[PDB]
RNA sequence: GAUGCAGUGUACCCGCGGCUAGACGGAAAGACCCCGUGAACCUUUACUGCAGCUUGACACUGAACUUUGAUUGAGGUUCUAACUCUGUCCCGUGAUCCGGGACGAGGACCGUGUCUGGUGGGUAGUUUGACUGGGGCGGUCUCCUCCUAAAGAGUAACGGAGGAGUACGAAGGUGCGCUCAGCGUGGUCGGAAAUCACGCGUAGAGUAUAAAGGCAAAAGCGCGCUUAACUGCGAGACCCACAAGUCGAGCAGGUACGAAAGUAGGUCUUAGUGAUCCGGUGGUUCUGUAUGGAAGGGCCAUCGCUCAACGGAUAAAAG
RNA sequence: AUAGCACUCUGCAAACACGAAAGUGGACGUAUAGGGUGUGAUGCCUGCCCGGUGCUGGAAGGUUAAUUGAUGGGGUUAGCGUAAGCGAAGCUCUUGAUCGAAGCCCCAGUAAACGGCGCCUAAGGUAGCGAAAUUCCUUGUCGGG
RNA sequence: GAACCCACUGUCGUUGAAAAGCCAGGGGAUGACUUGUGGAUAGGGGUGAAAGGCUAAUCAAGCCUGGUGAUAGCUGGUUCUCCCCGAAAGCUAUUUAGGUAGCGCCUCGGACGAAUACCAUAGGGGGUAGAGCACUGUUUCGGCACCGAUGCAAACUCCGAAUACCUAUGAGUACUAUCCGGGAGACAGACUGCGGGUGCUAACGUCCGUAGUCAAGAG
RNA sequence: UAUAAUGGGUCAGCGACUUAUAUUCAGUAGCGAGGUUAACCGUAUAGGGGAGCCGUAGAGAAAUCGAGUCUUAAUAGGGCG
């Protein structure tokens, strides 16, 4: 007969860039996100397709706050 | 399916944006306000 | 004899001081659904890059 | 050469552009430091060709700021720079 | 699939007659099978051309009478001089060729040249994809989502399971405002299930479309005003053999909303797509072959048929 | 292959074949003769279908090839005007009004033309034969040997 | 039924007496018969009572010369010596799959100077092994669609390592790391251990990740 | 691959990376911001022959400008130097 399979899409290279500790320049890439895994910070934007940037010049650093328990990345200068 | 349309200014400059439309829901020719370099001031543009 | 030139790359590229210049694809005819960005951007001319240089070299002897 | 397999080549995937342009194929460049290579003090279209600074089928010329000249220059027939013109003007040659 | 390797058994050295179990014995770079963008010949409603046949216009190609249509067009009846005779007679001539002369039968027809529509396997050059647990038949060729994938990225099989080749002038921008869904009690023809009052727990609803990642400042829902679905850019980074692709603070100019800080360079995101050549449209302080123009070309914006075998042998093709 | 049979073409400068032409065979023949095609002495015979393709005849109702050429737009050039960027004859680039046959469409005949012979179609096998050079099951079943 | 013409059966021969014959049988033998001399038809042509038969031991297009040294991603072969370094059988694309191009891997020259590696310490994200039922699905026994016990899951998760990966600092031991340029080869891999798909928890089977060896390495 | 995969019965002789032109790189030599002739003449490897080529400046499709230039309204910003 045949098979009805054997179809997928072209790889996407998500994740995370820049790990905590790092310096980082204004425009630098932080993490490719689908959603809304990490929540921007201070210093930190948001584009259309939920990525994650550094608006400043400094080290990277994770968080864990708010009521919800969201993730947060932020940049301190 | 939706047809392609040209919207040219109304000043005459010459220019003219590209949209897409379709005709059922709107049978009328489209005249929306939009920025013309040319002139550098914002003018209505009508459907070619 | 002498060298002959492909005279189809060479209506394509032309010569800079530390390289060659070209232009951008994919802005011949089909540009409405296109966004105003990407109209922009690939306007104008870019480098050629360094994979590509020796085969250009190869096809322009003189220019 | 050219030839990569079978897909498209560089030399034909990109668009063809520009025209070429016949005036310029008779225009000439001169650098400044070039008119040393001329005997008198007149620089025109006809010294530069018997000094073999120029090809004898250009019809006209330019001078750039390319290097420096001692000697006085009276200058005719040939354009000439802001820089080129100060420089001639400053070892004491005139134009026209 | 061992005379030649390991272990072991047997076996003094050399002929003649006979035999064919083995030396994957000799002989012929396998004809069966598959491949090469190899060959030949044959077929046809495969592609493309030509010979042949066939239609019409002009030329060779004339005259006199006749009827009808808008000075001119089309028919009909006659005529002889162009032209036909593989018809008779005369001569070159001793001759079934040929040439000239006389007559006869035809005659502006037939036939030939140029152009042009149709037919055309008679003939000619060619084409007729790849993957594939051999080949054929069957199925697939591009894009998106999950697993395989071994907690950064990436990772194969004709492995498992699904979607795409759109939609929208509001389903976009902004100011303000509101939360779903299921349950338990009473009511009109209304009850498993219609509209409406209150109460207990609780995101289990929804988000144009498949799934995943998300969604309270809700990204879900409503109203008023509107066109930032802008122009010129762009520090910096992600991804990548190339061609390509993606995110973005901020500067200048006009704009909408808001009292204001301010928000807005389309839509919660990830599919909805096609390079180069040729051709079309609008503008252009460019160019434009002696000179002034124009034609043509370049540049900016944009459009069209095909390439789905979806990096696209020549937009033409089977056995 | 064959004698026999049938279909079809050819009125003579015949059809047909060879050749580039001139010309040659057919034939020093003339439809009872010549060419092509199929069947194949002989006896009894040779059913139905013209829907498809082909061939034959007619219609002339529709389409356009060359050719022809009405009109339309554009380039340049003349002449007025301090000033409006107005604007002709000629030359010349382009457009395609109309005329125009065949073919094709349409109607009828043709099957010893190519062909077909299951509620539907052109119509669904007349004689004759039949596990037969044709039968897979099949070494079908009964009789003889 | 002799001569003459032919070739139906069988034996022998098959480096033969013979590049098609001999022996014993066989068919026609007044005819559409056999045969001598001379002549005509020439290669996409001729001739053919039709086998693609014959056309000088050659025929699905004769032979000779010339274009001509045709092309061949294919097979084969490529000759003296010594020293140094030393691969790959992968990704992407392809009228592509046993070819080729860019990148990855090798070598030589120039610039350069620890910016590199191993280990230790510090910081950081995860959703795999395991486990679990709080979502999705599925399973058994009980009491009133619900509840109490109970089991399972690549495409379920309230949870969740060891390893691996990224950044910074540091001792020691190591000429490391990057850039420009000249020259390549290679893009048919094999076995074994570990984690898996496929198959039968079969294959010296097949397809992936990861490490060792062979390939290219003797003792 | 000892392979039962291919080739060679043996010896002597012959038998395969060339030549012309153009271009890029390296080594070496002359000259040096300059370097160098071609055809041709020439009792001719000499001497003459400077037309021509390369380098000395880029930007821009082009007009054009020039240590600057293109894009723009922009002496912003950005690309190439």
């Amino acid at each position: 007969g045949s098979t009805k399979n054997g179809r997928d899409s072209n790889p996407k290279m998500l994740g995370v860039k820049v790990y905590g500790g790092q310096t980082v320049t204004a425009g630098n890439i932080i993490v490719r996100q689908r959603g809304t895994e990490f929540h921007a910070g201070a210093n930190v934007g948001m584009g259309r397709d939920h990525t994650l940037f550094a608006t400043a010049d400094g080290v990277v650093k994770f968080e864990v706050k708010g009521q919800f328990g969201r993730r947060y990345v932020k940049v301190e200068t | 399916m939706r047809d392609k349309i040209r919207l040219v200014s109304s000043a005459g400059t010459g220019y003219f944006y590209t949209t897409t439309k379709n005709k059922r829901t709107m049978p009328e020719k489209m005249e929306i306000k939009k920025f013309d370099p040319k002139i550098r001031q914002h003018v209505i543009f009508k459907e070619a | 004899a002498k060298l002959k030139t492909r005279r189809g790359a060479a209506k394509r590229f032309k010569a800079t001081a530390n390289g060659f210049k070209r232009k951008q694809a994919f802005k011949r005819h089909i540009l409405t659904k296109k966004s105003a960005k990407r109209i922009r951007q690939l306007r104008g001319c870019v480098m050629v890059h360094v994979s590509d240089v020796a085969s250009v070299r190869r096809m322009c002897p003189y220019i | 050469p050219g030839f990569e397999g079978g897909q498209t080549a560089i030399y034909r995937r990109l668009p063809k552009f520009g025209f070429t342009s016949q005036i310029a194929l008779k225009t000439a460049e001169v650098r400044l430091s070039e008119l040393s290579k001329v005997e008198g003090d007149i620089v025109s279209l006809e010294t530069l060709k018997a000094a073999n600074v120029v090809r004898r089928d250009q019809i006209r010329a330019r001078i750039v700021l390319s290097g420096e000249i001692t000697r006085a220059f009276t200058v005719q027939g040939v354009a000439l720079t802001k820089g080129a013109k100060a420089a001639i003007e400053a070892a004491g040659g005139k134009v026209e």
